[PDB]
RNA sequence: AAUUAGCUCUUGUGUU
């Protein structure tokens, strides 16, 4: 079993340093000086550095030249324990959801409509909106005579509003986000939230 | 440290982990240590 | 092999047999080298949905299969180089599970995620 | 510094290359007068940037040349003229300041003082003067010998080239006190020591005569050898150039694993690290190893007691750096910090394969702000990293009366640090005699470490040595490198700003004929300074910047150079053409310094110290303009200063800053 | 009833 060895980077830019790599190696494996790295590991959540797996840490510092991501890593590496090889290879694991983005990020949102796209689905959120009066804050109820008296980018519809951001709200903002813009498991609201949407 | 050893425990990140925890620890009443690295904020400056 | 190389990082699927990190695209246009005897994923989009789906969870660069633990470790020693998510959430539909069966192929799920 | 030293260190900055790649050559510095703006150029005047906080500075242009080399053979030559770099400030009176050759009308129409003396910068609105700061002297041996060690003597050597990136490199040469006297040496770049006679072999001379001749000259008195058996005898398991290479390389920053990574490292560290004065060219071994085998020989003859320990209170070892220097020194780190910048932007946009806009590329505020911050703050380094360096360097002028300005503009600063149980830097030594003002020092906790011009002192600018290099070349000097080593006794040597260049074999003949050109000003200029050893057969000349001189009258046998005539004609002056500048044209005053000031002789006074009395001295050389004229600024306007007890006339020195005027 | 660091300069102790 060639040794397994950690190599310094920048964090959040790992997966695309495999990918420079293969390259590498593939482009180089036909000419005289071909990459002797066995394998590299990127986790989901291990950052700042990568693994790699190679017989010697010679060849890793061979075979990592030109890339500047592992700059940082190519002067000094460290050395992972055998019995963690295991360790680098585990993972472990008209609803409501949390958006992830935005302004609007960690806020509780009811799952109106269920999309079957599988793209996006429909959201009732409480507007975090200035009322296009500062901006050239907390969560309070929307105000749709206030929104038509300030004007500015508005759409009118009676109870329904197209306003800044092209953001469409209904009596209380009614728009579709993306299933990965948001946490769809794991939020288990209270009897606040429940009144405001042993 | 706390949300890495509730789903993590990757074993080695633990041990980097622990060992800045205790350097920030330490610094945090002796910024005066022998041979180690002098903490300091954004300007460059050593903390009180 | 460059073609397995992805040519970008949007929106990467990954077999459930082979869990092979490539891009829909990829999936569509050339298709996965190693499922392309058996099932043919090349030619149809909504048969690359259904084999394949975006739940993965790491990568590995798998370089030297002949000289690797890891790819032993993942049953994929016999499998091409490449990248490999580390595991896959999910289940091949029945009929493609067993017509693998009937064509001499065993299904062994790639999901070696802990279940909480 | 603004015309010369500015395009120099532009010029030496080494081309950035980095899938083709680009040239990126600068060249040709230009520069303006203070100009500020939305709005069209205007010249900013110095009074308008003192009432609305401005900063009196001019913007630097530089031509670049842009040059992308790729595949096919299709470079393009892009040649941008003028581009923006950033501000450098100007002080007041300069030869790019707006107030320059103004008369007293032009001045007062400005509501300017015409008795302002210039001298200052304006940063954001004050007043910042640059205290002139003093440093030991580099390329030069010097033997001190310290009780609080294991070594009986240490001939420490620092070494500078010419205003280089790299810091200056220190080569300690040591003999223990303790067989015994093992001669040591200690390497810039390496952690531990190592044999001196390693190095030898290391520089490529395996022959054990070679190593002699090269340290010891004299081959009859058995004393020198005698003393350096130890160290040869020490050094045995070593005789090829290799082993001594990886011996060397044993022991660096970052030992090699490998014997082939050790042995290049070493090389690098020899060729490229120790003495740079000499010379980090592809090849310097020849000079180096007799560099090598003087400075041993010095800490021989000091081991004899032959040649008494270098003295460091002595200002003729000292330089004095003034703003020049100074911003010299900001300038090299901040361009290169410009250029690692510029570096990593056409990298990052090169990646993507896209051309990268250079005028986006380069950050202006890299050279502007920091050049700033640092002549603002007094904080003379990066800003990131300021409490590593020194501080104080710069301070608001202080406006109190006019003689607290003029004492303030000329002002000297000891770096030793304070809080010192030291009290020899804090004393005055003799050779502040026409230098620095004997009675004027601050009263508080750095007594004697802050100190003032003499009325006459002048401190030399520099110039370069290649003319009198040329000039001495082509006289009976001959070279360095193509001399028999037995021929070294009988000989005197020749340096030139330290650089052991050369050797002579009749040297009264060539310190007359450098002193008739330097009194004719054809190709040695005033401000170099020749000094001749009689005991040591040594001949040193230094042109550098930093050394203190005065100007002293000349006497040829017993009688002044200076006459009836030039009086008269002088008594004239400011009508038809006539000034001190064609005083020293003729050949009758001289700029001497302090190291020079060792071998002459003055008369205090002509007609009292050159008559026919009881012969006392009857050879003098040089006689002194006026005695009164050791004194400082504050010290010269006290009345009868001679009738009063010294520390009186001190406490006047510091009072006269503070009185109302 | 509106802040802290750092740096510099300066005053008194220089009696004999
Ligand atoms: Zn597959």
């Amino acid at each position: 079993d060639p040794n397994l060895w950690t190599v310094k980077c920048k964090i959040g830019e790992e997966r695309a340093t495999a990918i420079s790599l293969m390259r590498k190696f593939i482009a180089y494996q036909f000419t005289d000086t071909p990459l002797q790295i066995k394998s590299v590991v990127a986790p989901e959540h291990v950052k700042g550095y990568i693994y790699v797996e190679a017989y010697k840490q010679t060849h890793v510092k061979q075979a990592i030249e030109g890339v500047g991501n592992l700059r940082l890593g190519y002067w000094n590496q460290q050395m992972v324990p055998i019995k963690e090889m295991t360790d680098v290879l585990k993972v472990v694991k008209k609803s409501w959801v949390r958006l992830k983005r935005g302004i609007y990020k960690d806020d509780i949102a009811q799952v109106d409509y269920v999309e079957p796209s599988q793209n996006t689905i429909s959201l009732k959120m409480i507007p975090r909106i200035d009322y296009d009066r500062i901006k050239a804050p907390p969560q309070r109820l929307f105000d749709a005579e206030k929104i038509r008296s300030l004007g500015g980018d508005v759409a009118s519809d009676g109870d329904f509003l197209i306003f800044e951001g092209n953001r469409y709200s209904r009596k209380f903002l009614f728009k579709s986000f993306a299933m990965s813009a948001v946490i769809t498991e794991g939020v288990k609201p209270t009897l606040s939230e429940l009144e405001k949407f042993r | 440290l706390r949300r890495n050893e509730q789903n993590g425990a990757a074993a080695h990140v633990i041990a980097e982990d622990v060992k800045l925890l205790q350097f920030h620890v330490a610094t945090m009443v002796d910024n005066e240590l022998p041979g180690l690295p002098r903490a300091m904020q954004k300007s460059g400056r050593p903390l009180k | 092999a460059l073609e397995t190389v992805p040519k970008d990082l949007r929106h990467l699927r990954a077999c459930l047999l082979c869990s092979l990190v490539k891009t829909i695209d990829q999936f569509e246009y050339d298709g996965c080298d190693n499922c392309d005897a058996y099932l043919q994923m090349k030619g149809n989009r909504e048969m690359v949905y259904d084999c394949t789906s975006s739940s993965f969870d790491g990568i590995i660069a798998m370089m030297s299969p002949e000289d690797s633990w890891v790819s032993k470790w993942q049953r994929v020693s016999n499998f091409k180089p490449g990248v490999y998510a580390v595991s896959v959430t999910g289940r091949l539909p029945q009929g493609i599970v067993r017509e693998l069966k009937s064509r001499g192929v065993a299904y062994k799920s790639r999901d070696t995620a802990i279940k909480t | 510094f603004i015309q010369m030293s500015v395009q120099r260190i532009v010029e030496d900055a080494p081309p950035i290359d980095l899938p083709p790649r680009y040239l990126l050559k600068f060249e040709q510095i230009y520069l303006s007068k203070p100009t500020h703006w939305d709005g069209a150029p205007s010249p900013m005047m110095p009074n308008e940037a003192r009432l609305r906080n401005l900063t009196y500075s001019a913007p630097l242009y530089v031509d670049i040349t842009k040059t992308v080399i790729k595949e096919g053979e299709e470079q393009l030559q892009t040649q941008h003229q003028k581009t923006f770099i950033g501000k450098i400030p100007i002080m007041l009176r300069s030869t790019y300041c707006l107030l320059n050759g103004l008369t007293d009308r032009d001045l007062c129409e400005l509501n300017e003082c015409p008795l302002d003396p210039g001298g200052y910068f304006i940063i954001n609105g004050s007043e910042k003067v640059l205290i002139a700061q003093e440093k030991m002297a580099t390329n030069t041996v010097y033997v001190f010998a310290k009780k609080d060690s294991k070594y009986a003597y240490t001939g420490e050597c620092r070494s500078c080239l010419e205003n280089s990136s790299r810091p200056t490199s220190t080569i300690w040469v040591s003999m223990l006190a303790r067989i015994g006297q093992r001669i040591v040496a200690t390497l810039p770049y390496i952690k531990q020591e190592v044999p001196i006679i390693i190095v030898f072999r290391a520089l490529g001379f395996v022959s054990d005569r070679d190593i002699l001749e090269h340290i010891i000259y004299d081959f009859e008195d058995p004393e020198m050898m005698e003393m350096v058996k130890p160290s040869l005898d020490e050094a045995f398991v070593i005789q090829e150039q290799n082993v001594a290479l990886n011996f060397i390389g044993s022991r660096g920053a970052k030992p090699g694993v490998t014997k082939e990574k050790r042995i290049k490292y070493a090389k690098e560290v020899l060729q490229k690290e120790m003495l740079p004065h000499v010379g980090v060219s592809d090849f310097c071994e020849t000079k180096k190893a007799y560099f090598l085998g003087y400075m041993v020989h010095r800490l021989l003859l000091a081991a004899l007691g032959r040649r008494e320990l270098d003295d460091r209170d002595h200002y003729g070892n000292k330089r004095l750096d003034l703003a020049g220097p100074l911003l010299a020194f900001l300038f090299r780190g901040m361009f290169k910090n410009l250029l690692k910048e510029v570096r990593i932007y056409a990298q990052k946009f090169i990646d993507r394969g896209k051309d990268f806009n250079l005028e986006l590329a380069i950050k202006t505020r890299i050279i502007s702000d920091g050049l700033k911050y640092s002549l603002a703050t007094g904080n003379w380094g990066d800003q990131k990293k300021a409490h590593q360096a020194r501080a104080g360097v710069s301070q608001v002028l202080n406006r109190l009366t006019f003689a607290s300005t003029l004492s303030h503009l000329r002002r000297l600063n000891s770096p030793i640090g304070r809080d010192g149980k030291l009290a020899k830097p804090r004393q005055l030594h003799n050779t502040l005699w026409g230098m620095v003002c004997p009675a004027e020092t601050p009263e508080g906790h750095a007594v004697g470490l802050v100190k003032n011009l003499a009325l006459m002192a002048y401190i030399s600018v520099g110039s370069q040595p290649s003319p009198i290099l040329e000039f001495l070349e082509e006289w009976s000097m001959e070279n360095l490198e193509e001399i028999s080593p037995a021929a070294i006794a009988d000989a005197t040597k020749i340096f030139v700003n330290g650089c052991w260049v050369g050797i002579h074999k009749d040297p009264e003949q060539l310190m007359n004929t450098l002193r008739k050109l330097r009194r004719q000003m054809d190709i040695i200029v005033s401000e170099v300074s020749m000094i001749r050893d009689i005991r040591e057969r040594e001949i040193r000349i230094y042109t550098d910047a930093g050394r203190i001189c005065r100007p002293l009258l000349i006497v040829e046998k017993q009688k002044l150079l200076l006459k009836k005539r030039h009086i008269d004609q002088l008594k004239e002056r400011e009508y038809n053409n006539y000034s001190w500048q064609d005083l020293v044209a003729s050949g009758v005053v001289e700029y001497i310094d302090t190291l020079e000031e060792e071998t002459v002789m003055l008369a205090m006074t002509p007609d009292d110290l050159q008559e026919k009395e009881v012969a006392y001295c009857s050879t003098y050389t040089h006689c002194e303009i006026h005695p009164s004229m050791i004194l400082g600024v504050c010290a010269s306007i006290i009345p009868f200063p001679d009738h009063n007890q010294s520390p009186r006339n001190t406490y006047q020195s510091a009072m006269g800053k503070q009185a109302m005027g």
